[PDB]
Order: structure tokens, then C-alpha cells, then sequence
RNA sequence: CCUAGUAACGGCGAGUGAAGCGGCAACAGCUCAAAUUUGAAAGCUGGCUUCGGCCCGCGUUGUAAUUUGGAGAGGAUGCUUUGGGCGAGGCUCCUUCUGAGUUCCCUGGAACGGGACGCCACAGAGGGUGAGAGCCCCGUAUAGUUGGAAGCCAAGCCUGUGUAAAGCUCCUUCGACGAGUCGAGUAGUUUGGGAAUGCUGCUCAAAAUGGGAGGUAAAUUUCUUCUAAAGCUAAAUACCGGCCAGAGACCGAUAGCGCACAAGUAGAGUGAUCGAAAGAUGAAAAGCACUUUGAAAAGAGGGUUAAAUAGCACGUGAAAUUGUUGAAAGGGAAGCGCUUGUGACCAGACUUGCGCCCGGCGGAUCAUCCGGUGUUCUCACCGGUGCACUCCGCCGGGCUCAGGCCAG
RNA sequence: CGGGACCGAGGACCGCGCUCUGCAAGGAUGCUGGCGUAAUGGUCACCAGCGACCCGUCUUGAAACACGGACCAAGGAGUCAAGGUUUUGCGCGAGUGUUUGGGUGUAAAACCCGCACGCGUAAUGAAAGUGAACGUAGGUGAGAGCUUCGGCGCAUCAUCGACCGAUCCUGAUGUAUUCGGAUGGAUUUGAGUAGGAGCGUUAAGCCUUGGACCCGAAAGAUGGUGAACUAUGCUUGGAUAGGGU
RNA sequence: GACUAAUCGAACCAUCUAGUAGCUGGUUACCGCCGAAGUUUCCCUCAGGAUAGCAGUGUCGACCUUCAGUUUUAUGAGGUAAAGCGAAUGAACUUUAAAUAUGUAAGAAGCCCUUGUUACUUAACUGAACGUGGGCAUUCGAAUGUAUCGACACUAGUGGGCCAUUUUUGGUAAGCAGAACUGGCGAUGCGGGAUGAACCGAA
RNA sequence: CCCACCCAUACCCCGCCCUCAGGGUAGAAACGAUGCCCUGAGGAGUAGGCGGCCGUGGAGGUCAGUGACGAAGCCUAGGGCGUGAGCCCGGGUCGAACGGCCUCUAGUGCAGAUCUUGGUGGUAGUAGCAAAUACUUCAAUGAGAACUUGAAGGACCGAAGUG
RNA sequence: AUGGCCAGAAAGUGGUGUUGACGCAAUGUGAUUUCUGCCCAGUGCUCUGAAUGUCAAAGUGAAGAAAUUCAACCAAGCGCG
RNA sequence: ACGAGAUUCCCACUGUCCCUAUCUACUAUCUAGCGAAACCACAGCCAAGGGAACGGGCUUGGCAAAAUCAGCGGGGAAAGAAGACCCUGUUGAGCUUGACUCUAGUUUGACAUUGUGAAAAGA
RNA sequence: AAACUUUCAACAACGGAUCUCUUGGUUCUGGCAUCGAUGAAGAACGCAGCGAAAUGCGAUAAGUAAUGUGAAUUGCAGAAUUCCGUGAAUCAUCGAAUCUUUGAACGCACAUUGCGCCCGCCGGUAUUCCGGCGGGCAUGCCUGUUCGAGCGUCAU
């Protein structure tokens, strides 16, 4: 199976231009950082989980916060695209667990932030003050406040005193008996509605 | 190399259904046997229960965190109770499992 | 990148062929229409200015402020937020400047070659100079150092403060949201979407928790996701055109672009177009003074040069093919193989070595012992000791052996 | 017992022996002469005896026919990429693959990093789905090697069994009394399990697709240029002795 | 079917385009080791295919087992010659028995015996098959030869050609046309047939 | 019918080359062990298959490599080595670079293709330089005069012309 | 002539056409003289003459919950005459 | 009647012929100057044999003597003869027809453009 | 015997291979964004003391100004440079200029250096004639100004 019947050599591409292509990125992220100092390079992302059954085991980076999220951190949504936070209106939360690790995500690089005054000579009350201004900082976001626990801790310890007793009947039982009502779920409910047609005529 | 070439050397001598937009991630479910399954635990850890130095500890294992989502029976485990939780799981994995002394759970 | 040559499409099968997720690069969000400013068109083009403004107008068939679904409008509520002006210093771009032998000898026309003695090196990249030059010259490395211009970033520092705007929190209520458009049928075309694709034409032609989508047609009941028919926006991406620059296990004048040269030129064709060939004297023209012979071209002497066996036919100068000289063969082919001979022309081999016995010389690096040193730890070297029947060379003889070619 | 020709391989001893002071016994020595250089030997040209079709291609069974070749120099034709397959070498090994990317650098090199992902570790079925131990991972006959000499027996082969998925039949305990599918059989089936072997890379052969070893058609299509020749037409011009009837 | 710039049953120019050909031509050093082939079997034929067979590189397995284009022995086909019929009877007679080549068989991997079953078969537990156990190594049960094994992997050419002896089938006025085996050639030089694809000798 | 004789690459013996096969070779005085020693057999070859070597351009390493006291190239009736492809040297010419060994790499090896480009032969001093009637004398010029000029003659176009 | 014969991708496009049956266009034969073997009715030419026999799309009716299915009706041409 | 159309004959006429001969000019020839091309594996005397009906080279014979000039058309060479003719093609192209699939043009129906009133027939 | 043909060798021819060279191609990589009615790309014609071309330039024509460097250019001729300097140069840089006829090409045309129109200025006796010079005159569209047309709608 080759696929060399249209004219190929015309569309060929080659990469000789890969270290040089490094080179190029490698600079143009010296001069961002150069740029954004004393700022992080890039900004600070959510924890999501990935969607369908193959990759829910998995948690990453996401776009951004949701307004909910921010909202329970406190962080108004005009402030925090000026103060490294991404945000994302699409996003909503449909569970608390998530909502709550973001929340807190929120929580700790607030309170890890450093506000300089708009004003050197007029310092506000919203404002890092000068003498807590200096400190060891980061420039990466990504690298300080990356995803710590993607998967779930494949071995735990219990002790035999507290080993569950399992599903009744068994779990291999219990899975097709569950397929058994996710298939026959239609046909109880009509012949259920059947016999409450009978017995309502037969009273 | 054109220098080892013969050409060289020859110088001078010349069914079923159909499935309209398939899914595989809703088909994605590896598995695993239970021959390989206390490979699943670090060595270390897995030489002390296999001695014998934990008599009052029963190790949890999680296959969905290592990639699998189903635990099949081939082969034969020791007399050690192991908690396994797992999407799916074989009629006769679980048998050997409760024969073991271990549970089965299921999770999602 | 992977998904993936997979789902799927395909006479009589040759074949075709995506997407969601996932990892990464790069990330940045927003503007209108649909509202009455109605206690005040608050908006704008243009003209004239004394630079304060004043006019001709546009516009109510709607220019500003406010709102865009993430919301908002109205209330309640109590706190927060803001404008200008300097600015040390830093960065980008052209500019001045940078280390050390032309020391001695040989060959050579010329040292940049060989030998010796040095020196510089954050510079031994490259090129030039009469032959392979770190130190003869230009440059090369690194910190800087002169002078100039225009921008950007920026630690900080002076001042106005609330007329106004802006954010957060809560809420009874309100909450306008794009039409010949969506959608349907048909036709053509296209797609993996010839049952599930997109586009366009014709006909029909909407709705208000409505509409689109949920890849098998339909009805009924649900559910999940967005919110079309208005619009803007950097980056990661492409690049056989243009400009600047640096490189290569590439080609070395029939190669490499058609073109290394007054090459898209000369030349051809009515025209669209087609389209070559062609680089190298010598370090330096020092490109041959003068004489002589010829009408001249040129030739001969004589010169230049390191070389004319480099003479603007020019580095080197093969073959085909030609002339002279020398040798040979030839009664209707030559050429070739085996083997002698003749003539011509040649490569080797050999020239004496080794070992004894005498005689004559020239020196004690003879054996033993002692001390030091090194080693393979019992073998050696070094310093003293030999006093010449011992060791080492040389010179004359004599003897044995081995020595070239052809033969009996 | 004579007469003649051609040959002398090897290089201390070892052995078989005999006619046994030694030898003709597992391969030539001894004596002598001339010359010591073109004398032997070699190359070239030529004569002489004998021998000897002009190469390549094509064709079929072969010749013949036919095609190409005046001569010389330089150029000139199985290459590269992707994808498979068998074999060799290498690393790691139930794992393997750093190089999409990131870090770093004396800067297209080298060195370092890990998430995902590919392949392999499980198959079968159209699918829903299910998913590999009765036994020291079984019996028998061979089988290298080892053995305490009784046997243990690698790889592999033949054969009989066991297990998993698919097909057909029966239908247990139970029960959302209509679900569930145990148990037992019968056939083929699958490169299935039955004490993993793969992944990456190098080299070679072969296959597939690309111009695909090199040169060669009559062709097809897309966009342009010509009525200065010639054909017809229009407008405006020009030209054609002397006789006969 | 004339002419349309020496171009006309469809002008010229550039491009797609290095279009396609199964047809023609060509395809570049040396030495060494091996080394071929023409209906075997199936398919609708020609403008057809596979495929058997023959080869080379690697390996691997105990390169273990031995086998063999041969003879002999037993038994077939050819009973055909022949001898006799003072043997019987009358190529078709036979006691006996040809030449020529040719089929089958000739061991421990074998030979039987016994035991049972049978879903075979037989009147039939009867034969045979299936298994079971036992006996047979005293010579392993002719000659000659034996660097001759086997299984994989990968690769390649040729796979309805010519001539000739013999056998056999048909023929023609005469020529001859089919099959089977074998040998040679295509791939091959040498000595002799004055000469030469098919002859003789010998590679 | 008989006797002798001639000679093939056939047969016998001997030498040498290659291939294959079977042996030997470490308390190593021990070896390009990828070596060496002993023994036996065999030798044609198209299509085809395999192995080893020779040569060319370029790359890394190495030879403290060669070279203006002469690199490369070229010519050579001059030699040496190899079965061979080839390698090395001597002599002449010449003028600036080049080579050996091990790996790496390829636009790597020519007699043909009515091959491409360029150059050059025989043919061969040959075919030919024959339509349009035609030339001649003296002088000058000039190195040189049939085809330059002046004069002197002879002709042609013949007014739809050679005007 | 609201025509025929043409041309054009189309056009508020062009030609014939500054045309009108003694004209235009298309055929066949080919001066003059001679000249139409005899008779039809199979192919063909043309007749809106009756038919729905075939009968597309659109439209109409019936059933179904709908997708859909089933019916008539059905232009020209064909068919019949 | 007319004709560079095809055919048979008659008179005249003559080198068409018997049957050839002679003359002129220009060539060919020789010289001075100038100077190609085609073609060319190698070369060129024959006879007989050389299985494939072919020899120039082989075998066996005849033979066979330098270097040349003018002619000639037997052979070899020589025809844009790689022509023509025959045969084959996964052949190309032009042309024809109730060959196949389409199509320009033409024709017919429906929908839209498409409006205002009447009179009848139905539902 | 010579000549002739052929072979072998030396030298000389013919021819331009080989070797060495390379201000040139080819491929990759990095950086940058900049044509034109304020008249582009392209074309034509001219310009040097002595040039045909290539190169450069436009009647200010191998060029001018400005900045910088600091002593040339060169084939010939002719001049240098106060060298202690407003300064050579076929020098570099380049911000000011010049920039012929054309060309999208723009008064109408162009196979013509053809024919005009509008407004100024100058000269020749010149209110009239003649000549020269300068500035202008394309199309579509937008905003605005001004002058208009129409019973199209009205007020009066």
C-alpha cells in the first residue's frame, strides 16, 4: 500500500531547517522572558480531566479558569488576565471536586503573587509592599505549578482486618446482570404499563 | 553502499456489518492476566509479600492507574489476599482471586 | 507527532481515504444590529483662522455615550480604583583603535621551502604577497574604547484628586439576540461521508425555550451540547519571487544554471518563440632593441626571461591523422597463436665473504674482585683493578668451506 | 646382463628395512672443464614450418538472412525515496524506540530529559460479547548432552489428551416468572493457550509504487501566433502589336 | 481533401511531458567455486496461463537413519522358440523350457502367537481392523557400491525445441506423419572423417 | 589374413597452480592460529547463483609520508612483479601539488546504442570550376596584371534594352 | 416576416437585409435536339381523423403514525386508422 | 461546332530502319590556379566442396611480379530502397452507418415571471 | 635498387584530451519586508577629450550637491596638490537634487516627432500679424461646494 500515483515529488517536504528551527524558538522565548521580567513566561492553567473513557484516568493542563472558579477565589474576572490567569468562560463545573482543586490552585498562586503598585511612589492597600517584594521568585508557571498527580497511586496498603467483603454474587455477576437491566430496561417498563392497563380495565 | 551491490559485480555483464464514524476510545480496554499482576507491584514491596514479612497487610492494586481495564485469569496466583479493582473482570480471574483470599472491585 | 493506511468509499477493482481524543510548538481576546440622551446630537467631514474659535454643512429614514449572552438593564449596599510630568540606567544601529621575526645559513629567478634561534596566541579562520607565511600586509579573537542619530524598555521620583467615570457583592422584576435566511424537494458538482459530506442553481419557504447538531430512513417521548444567517484580531505555519549573509563528504569549463567571458548576448524565425560557441603567456611585458634578407607576411642572427622546449596561433600538450629521417617487409589482403633463427636493444647475476693458523702493528670497554645503580631478583650497566701467553680492530701471507653462467 | 630418453619434488634426526665397519633403506650427489660476459636469459622487428572466418545483436532448435560498426578523444545507461519480506551483525530484553518537542552546547555536531504514542506482551466473533493450568504446564515413541550408570532427558518431530473464542443441541440452582446460562455433549474452525520474544538499528538479496536501466512512436490535451506564400471576397489603382472572319 | 509562409484526411509555437510501448537497439574490470532446461499435472482456445521437474547460496538436525535408473533369488507379463509325443492328449499338444528387457518383494522400523472389542465383515468368535500382552539377538537373515543424509529459508533461468537408434500405430505413386524410452545438441573445446549443427574416437 | 609403425587436451608417471576434504599445532622456546605443517581427491561451460580481489572521485584517522635538489599529467623498440584486472621502477618532457594503509561514501570502470559533442582520414589533387556569341595590341601603375586604367581595334544588348 | 436560412458563450448580439415569391435558400440534372416501358401502394412522404393502447416531470385521490406504497389522470412522439 | 482528351487508317514526307558514314561548337582529355561530397568492419582473381539450397575469409586446386593512365558497366558498392509489397499489433488517425454511451440544435409539458374583471361547469 | 604501400622508432606537425587552477554554478541554513499616477517594471534615444559593447548616468547626462576618507586616475593625451588642505579619486557613504521620448500612460492621436484647446510671460514696426517660453486640459468613483432640471411630494 504506497501512495506515490499523483505528482509527490512536488508537495515533498523536508526538515534540515530542525536545529535551526530550535535556534529560532530558543531565542524568541530568551526575548519573551527578557520581555515579561520579572513576570512567568506563560500563564497559570487549570487541572482537567480528559474526556471519554480512554483518557479519564488522566488529569492536565486545561485552557483556563472558569468565572465560578474565580469567583470562589475572590479574583475578579477583569484583575486576573492582568495578573497571569488564564480564564475560559466555555468551561463549567459539573462537580465539586474539580471546582474545589481549582479553587485552591487559585488560592496558593494568590497567595505565592507579588503585586507591584502601578505607582512606585503611590503604593495601594491591594499592593505587595517593598520590603516583602523581594524574595526568590519562578519564570515558569508550567514547571512550578505543574499537574503533581496525573494518574491515581496504582498500589495502597490495607490491612486484612479491612478488606471489603465485594459485590454479592460476584463482580463478574454483577457486570451482566447490570448489562442484563441496560438492555431489558424498555421491555419491563412496557409490560409493566401492560399490566397496569389490565389490571386498571379488570379492577 | 552502491559498492556492495550485485550491480557492481555485474558491470560488464549486462465482511459483515458496517460502522459509520467508529470511536475506538469507546472500545479502548486493555488487559491484563493475573500471571502478570503482582508484577504490577514495586519489587521491593513485592519480594516482602512474597516472603512473607507482611502477615497483617493485603495490597491494594488499581489496574485503570497502570493502563489496564480488565483483569483476565490466566495462570495461577499465590496465597496472598489482593484487593483488585478494575472496570471488567473474567469469571475465572475473580474465581481465582476469592480462591487467593483477595476481593474483586469494580469501579469506573 | 500520533490517531491511521484506520472508520469509510470503489466497474469487471485498479485504487482512494479523513476526524474526535492524546503529546507538543504558540497562545489573546473582542466590536456591532436589535433599547428613548429626550432635562436639551452630547457625534462628525470640510473652509477660514488672530489657533481662542467662527462658519458651510452631514445627520433624527439616527451621529455619540451605554449593552453583546461570558451577559446585561433596573434596584439595594458598603468599600475599593483612576490623571499628568521627569527619569538614573539598559538595549538596538553606524563609527576611531588593537599581538608577535621580514634574525642567521643553504637551494632558488623570487622563500612563503629546508635548517637554527626566538616571539605572540580569548587571534594557528580566510586571503594577498615573485613557490606550503600565526609574527610582511589586510583581516581574525576578546574585552572594551572614540563620535553621532533615532527609537524602545525601565529602577525610582515629583505633583491633581473625584465634577465625573470604574470594579466587587446580592436581588422581586425585566432580559430586545441577524429571513428569500434556515430548512425541504430537485439538478449538477464534490467528498472517505455512491444509507451519514460540502457548494451552487430552480421551486417551496419557517419558528419562538425556538433553532442547528448528536454520521441508517420515519413517528412518539426524552436527553446532551451549542446559539447560524453581521464583523475585527498577534503568535506558533508556508515560501523555486526580491534583498542581505553564512555554509557544504556537491560540480570543476562536453561538468556545474542556457550563461565562470560585452549571455538571455551573437544568430535564426513574419511571429508566438528558439537560442549557442567561447576561461588559463609570463612572477613581472621584461610582448624581441639593433643588423641582415624579402614588396609584404615573415625568416635568420642577436636579445628578454629561470624557461620562448611560454612569442598575444601563447600553461601542460594525449589520440585519430600528417611530414622528414633511420630500419624492415611486399608474386591477387594484412592482422593473430605455437616454436626456432637472424639483426637491433636490454634487465639481472658476478666482482668475493665467513672461519681457522702464523707474523707485524695500534689500544686497554680481557677473567676475577670491590662499590653504586637498574632489573626479569639473577642477570646486567657504570667507576676502580688487567700490565699484555689475556681481550678488540687493522695489515700481510697460507688453509678449508660457500660463492655466477653453460656444460662433460 | 646390456643400450637410450625425460625427470631430481623434499631439506637436521626420527620410519620401514637390508647384503649390517656400512647401504641403492621415508625424493641427487660426487668429480671436472670453459667462460665470467650480453656467453645464458629477456624485449622488439622480420623471415620460416604448422595453426587460425569479423566483431556485437537477433532468431529459432540451430545456421543462414538481417541490423550496427570510416577513425580517435571525452561523455554515456538497474539509481534514489517510501513500504514489505528473508538472512547477517549489534544493543537491550517482556519489554523496546533519546532526536514531534524540551534542556544544553566549543552551535545544523555532540551530550542530557520525560509525558504521551507505535510495535510486542491475548485471542476469537459479522456483532453484542466472552476470553486461555485436572495433572511437578499432561501421556506415549524418538532425540543432543549429562548421569549417582538406576535414569534425567534441550531443541525438534509424530501421535493422544487438556484449556480459550466462534457454530449447533440439552437446559441446573436461582428468579424483575421472565430473565439468567451452569452442566453435559458434536463438528469443523483460529499460524489461539499449553514455562513469553520482541523492539530498535546496520548490511545484503528479492518484491510493490514512483521518470524507475538508457534512447525511440503514430498520438491526446491546455493556452497562444500566423492570409508577406496560397485560396476567396471588398475598396482603390494599373496593363494587353498586327491580321482573319 | 486542394490551399491556409518549402509544414495539411486537419498549420505553427510553448506547456502538460522525462506521456505510453508488451516492439527495436544498447547496457562499462579481473579471477575463483558451482551450474540448467522444452505437454509432469490441471485449467475454452488463440493475441493463454499457472505448476511439477532440473539449479545456486545460506543454515539447522545425532550430516540420525543408510539407500541404489545394477545383478541374483521367489513370483508375474511375454509359454513365444525349443525337446518329446519308445510321457498323456492333440501357436491353440504338453513332463520340461527360451533370448530381449520389464512389474512386485527380499526384516528387529520385522515376523508371528495369544487376548479381547468391532461401530466392518462373516452362517458364525468367523476373517480382518482396532488395541492388549508374550515369544522371537545365536548369526539381523542375497550380491555389488556407498565424501550419495534430511528438513527449512531465500534467490534464478527454463518449463508444446532440433536430430538420431530401438519399439509401436497409421500411411503415400514416391516422399512420410504420430506416440514411448534412450542418447546427443541448443551450453562444448580436442584427434580423425580433405571440408562441415546431427558421423567415429574421446571429453 | 598377418607383422611393424604414426599420433588426441584420451590413459600412465613426475612437477607446479587453485578448489574441496581429512588430520596436527599452549602449564605456549609463542602465532599476520584470519598463521604454519602433513595427506588424499578433483579441474570444460551459455542462462543463472555465490565469493574474493583490482581500479576512479570525495570524507575521517594514520604513515612526525613524498615534493621547486621538481608534485600531478604525458611519451617511451627500457625493465620488475601479478594467472589476471593491474601495481612498481628507469629515461625524456613538465611545472604545484600528491600518495600508501584501515574504515566511510558515490554522478565509480565502455567497442558498439543508424549513441552525444568535438576533432581527423581514404576517396583525392579526384568530380568538377562547359547556359547568357569575344576578345586583341601598345603604354602606364605595381613585387606581381587575361579579368586595373588610358588610347587603339573587334563585337554584344537593339528602345517589351545589358538604356 | 411574431418567417426562412444561418452565426454567436451570451447580449438592449449579428448576417442574409439598402432584402419580399420575375425574391431568397437548398437540392438534383446539366447547351440544343431526343426524352418520360406499363400499372400500383410494401418501405417511405404527410393527415391536429378518432382513440387512450404506450405514456416522463409536475399535479390529484386512498391507506398508514410517518418514511412510503397503491391508484386513476396523463403533452409531444410512438401506435391505430 | 469546339478540344495540348483516347483510337484506327490514307496521301505527302523523311537516317525510324536496311546501314551506317561525315562535319561543327561545348565537354570529356593535358596543363596553371582553385578544389568537394556520397560511401567506407576489414579487404578485394577464380573453380569445386563447405547438410540448414549462402560465402570473400575455411579445405583442395588453378595460379600468382612493382608503380600507373584513359575508358567501361559483369560483380562488389550505389535508390532521402529504413522505398514499395506481405504479415503482426493493448496499434494511431480520417471517414460511414438504427454499432454503444452521450450531445449541439429542434420539439413538447410543468413551475416562476403573472396582474384586473366577468360568464358558465364542478366540488 | 628506388618510388609506392604497410610496420616500428625519434623529432616536427594537426588537434585540444589529461593534470592542476577557479571573482562561477548547485544545494542547504539564518535574517529582512521595501514597487507604482509624488508616474513603476519594461522599451527607445542620447551622455566620456579620445568607446562600438558591457558598466554607470540623463541635456546638471561614465554625472551635481552633502557626509566621510585622505593623495590619486591611468591605454594615451592634458592638467594636478599651495602637501600642512572647503581637498585627488573610474573612492566609499548617501538624507539634497537633476531625471530626454515613452510605457498602467493621462488633451485627441501615433505605421504621423501629426492636429488641438485654455491661461499667463517675452521678443520682433504691431489693438489685429509672426515667433518663442512657462503652467495646464484622460477615465471611473468618494466627500464637499456651486449652478441647474423635473406637478415627483408639498406649503404659500
Amino acid at each position: 500500500n504506497n501512495h506515490f500515483r499523483k505528482h509527490w515529488q512536488r508537495r515533498v517536504r523536508c526538515h534540515f531547517d530542525q536545529p535551526g528551527k530550535k535556534v529560532t524558538r530558543r531565542l524568541a522565548r530568551r526575548a519573551k522572558a527578557a520581555a515579561l521580567a520579572p513576570r512567568p513566561v506563560d500563564k497559570l492553567r487549570p487541572i482537567v480531566r480528559c474526556p471519554t473513557v480512554k483518557y479519564n484516568r488522566r488529569t492536565r493542563l486545561g485552557r483556563g479558569f472558569t468565572l465560578e472558579e474565580l469567583k470562589a477565589a475572590g479574583i475578579p474576572r477583569l484583575l486576573a488576565p492582568t495578573i497571569g490567569i488564564a480564564v475560559d468562560h466555555r468551561r463549567k463545573n459539573l462537580s465539586e471536586e474539580s471546582l474545589a482543586a481549582n479553587v485552591q490552585r487559585l488560592k496558593d498562586y494568590k497567595a505565592r503573587l507579588i503585586l507591584f503598585p502601578r505607582k512606585s511612589n503611590k503604593p495601594k492597600k491591594a499592593d505587595t509592599p517593598k520590603d516583602q517584594q523581594t524574595a526568590e521568585t519562578t519564570t515558569s508557571l508550567r514547571t512550578s505549578f505543574g499537574v503533581e498527580q496525573p494518574l491515581a497511586p496504582g498500589f495502597t496498603e490495607i490491612s486484612k482486618s479491612e478488606i471489603p467483603a465485594g459485590i454479592e454474587g460476584g463482580a463478574y455477576r454483577a457486570l451482566r446482570k447490570a448489562r442484563s437491566d441496560a438492555r431489558l430496561v424498555g421491555v419491563r417498563e412496557k409490560r409493566a404499563k401492560e399490566k397496569a392497563e389490565a389490571e386498571a380495565n379488570k379492577k | 553502499p552502491t559498492r556492495f551491490s550485485k550491480t557492481r559485480k555485474h558491470r560488464g555483464h549486462v465482511v459483515g456489518m458496517r460502522h459509520f464514524h467508529l470511536l475506538r476510545n469507546h472500545y479502548w480496554r486493555p488487559s491484563i492476566n493475573i500471571d502478570k499482576l503482582w508484577s504490577l507491584v514495586p519489587s521491593d514491596v513485592r519480594e516482602q509479600y512474597l516472603s512473607g514479612q507482611k502477615k497483617d497487610t493485603a495490597p491494594v492494586i488499581d489496574l485503570l492507574s497502570h493502563g489496564y481495564a480488565k483483569l483476565l485469569g490466566k495462570g495461577r496466583l499465590p496465597e496472598i489476599p489482593v484487593v483488585v479493582r478494575a472496570r471488567y473482570v473474567s469469571a475465572e480471574a475473580e474465581r481465582k482471586v476469592k480462591e487467593a483470599g483477595g476481593v474483586v472491585e469494580l469501579v469506573a
